[PDB]
């Protein structure tokens, strides 16, 4: 699989994907591939409002079999933290 | 069109449906573990594994990472704690009933070690399942061992009684990490993977192994490494003299017992 990606349209889509409740923030991603809980994968995330593809290093914490998929958690270095709050601060409404 | 201000108002509900869900694991079987093979480096292995909690949702899997953060708002990590101790008791007797003598560690935190329902739990399952004590370890940060002591110290008498094996995981970082262990005599000392992670690599990290296991083999205290993932570290950890290692280069987790066990 090797890179996975995630581009999100719009707000709704990022409202939807984005998962609030988790340490640090996550995302779900569609894939139709088998990962496991714990493994450490490697996302380039794309937002509503702009091209730039954002890196995410980040640790399956959840599989489902809408979609087939993985919810990724956003580590806590300054990359994942920079990733949170330009979510965050999109799906406030914001600039 | 996404409205920001509905989504705001909408959050407080959605944590109140997390909750729930929560609340309604702690009866059933909505709740699962998951077990990851520990296997003796030196000699003859012990059938060990540990357990992880998960919960499931129509074939969802979720990571306690996934909600975690909400029981912990909600004083809900010691109930989900006796849960596991529960289902993992339960899971000895089945294997124990097919001719199996497996033994599992379970995590439990500090808010445990002054839950009467715990010690209850653990006294009345291992009699309702005939499992032998010995058969359950019990592992729990160091960190909060040192920061909940008296009613650490409570706890390991009354579930060594029951020969229930009571460990430290996350230990060792710390100028003398074995100075707790005059107030706290551990079954076990599983090492912080801030010690062993780059054992390989850093003279620093072996020193500090070498004096720990030097350390805990004339007590007679286990030592054990994880998140062991390659063979220049399993290589380390023989010559340390650690006892156990557990990781992807030993076995992954999963649903089922079925490592044989070498
Ligand atoms: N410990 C350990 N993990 C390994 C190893 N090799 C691979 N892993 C994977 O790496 C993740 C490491 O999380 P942790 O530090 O144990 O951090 C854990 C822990 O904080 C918590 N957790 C997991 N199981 C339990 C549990 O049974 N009780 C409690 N209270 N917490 C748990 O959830 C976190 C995520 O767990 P998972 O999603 O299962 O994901 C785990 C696990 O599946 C290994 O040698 N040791
Ligand atoms: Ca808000
Ligand atoms: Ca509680």
């Amino acid at each position: 699989q090797g890179i996975l990606s995630l581009a999100l349209k719009d707000k709704p889509a990022l409202y939807s994907a984005y998962m609030p409740f988790v340490k640090g923030g996550g995302i779900f991603v569609p894939t139709p591939k088998r990962y496991m809980l714990g493994d450490e994968v490697f996302l380039l995330l794309t937002l509503p409002d702009s091209s730039e593809r954002l890196p995410v290093a980040g640790k399956v914490i959840w599989t489902t079999p809408r979609a087939a998929g993985i919810g990724v958690q956003f580590p806590d270095g300054p990359e994942g933290e920079a990733v949170r709050n330009k979510i965050e601060t999109l799906l406030a409404g914001l600039t | 069109i996404y409205d920001p201000a509905a989504a705001d108002r909408a959050e407080e509900e959605r944590i109140e449906r997390w909750v729930e869900q929560l609340r309604e694991a702690l009866v059933g079987d909505g709740f699962l573990l998951h077990y990851q093979p520990v296997l003796n480096l030196q000699g003859e292995p012990l059938e060990l594994y540990q357990a992880f909690l998960r919960l499931e949702r129509n074939g969802e899997m979720m990571s306690p990472n996934a909600f975690m953060a909400i029981a912990e708002e909600h004083d809900l990590v010691t109930e989900i704690d006796r849960w596991v101790v529960a289902r993992a008791i339960r899971q000895l007797g089945e294997r124990q009933r097919a001719g199996h003598k497996t033994h599992l560690l379970v995590r439990i935190g500090p808010n445990s070690f002054s839950d009467p329902q715990m010690i209850d739990t653990i006294r009345e399952q291992l009699a309702v399942y005939g499992v032998p004590g010995e058969r359950l370890w019990l592992q729990t940060p160091e960190s909060k061992v040192f920061t909940h002591l008296r009613n650490a110290q409570q706890f390991l008498a009354a579930v060594s009684a029951m020969d229930c094996k009571v460990g430290l995981e996350q230990f060792g970082s710390g100028l003398d990490s074995f100075q707790l262990l005059a107030h706290f005599h551990p079954a076990f000392l599983k090492l912080d993977r801030g010690i062993t992670g780059d054992i390989a690599s850093a003279r620093d990290s072996q020193e500090k192994i070498r004096e720990i296991t030097s350390r805990a083999q004339p007590a007679g205290i286990l030592t054990m490494a994880e998140f062991v993932a390659d063979a220049q570290s399993m290589s380390s950890f023989f010559s340390a003299g650690v006892d156990y290692v557990q990781g992807d280069f030993v076995a992954p987790t999963g649903p089922l017992m079925n490592y044989e066990f070498g």
